[PDB]
């Protein structure tokens, strides 16, 4: 009972202090944001 | 209303909405992160 409850409490301190554990889901948004932003930037190019 | 907006520098289309954005006294227009002009100062009166 003391081991299970103490392990759950460490999750709150791990996600608050360390934000890189969720970086797997952050790359999904970054790859989608960089793909849309770069796709827009080609409209200003003259393309010859 | 959505119609053609041409102020002295360019021809475009959009809807005018009063916002809190401010421009320099000698500044005409400005662009967003997409390299597209989101606002143009009135060539006659002073407004953004």
């Amino acid at each position: 009972a003391n081991q299970f409850n103490s392990a759950i409490g460490k999750i709150q301190d791990s996600l608050s202090s360390t934000a890189s554990a969720l970086g797997k889901l952050q790359d999904v948004v970054n790859q989608n944001a960089q793909a849309l932003n770069t796709l827009v930037k080609q409209l200003s190019s003259n393309f010859g | 209303k959505c119609v053609n907006f041409n102020f002295n520098g360019l021809t475009g289309t959009g809807v005018l909405t009063e916002s809190n954005k401010k421009f320099l006294p000698f500044q005409q227009f400005g662009r967003d992160i997409a390299d597209t002009t989101d606002a143009v100062r009135d060539p006659q009166t002073l407004e953004i």
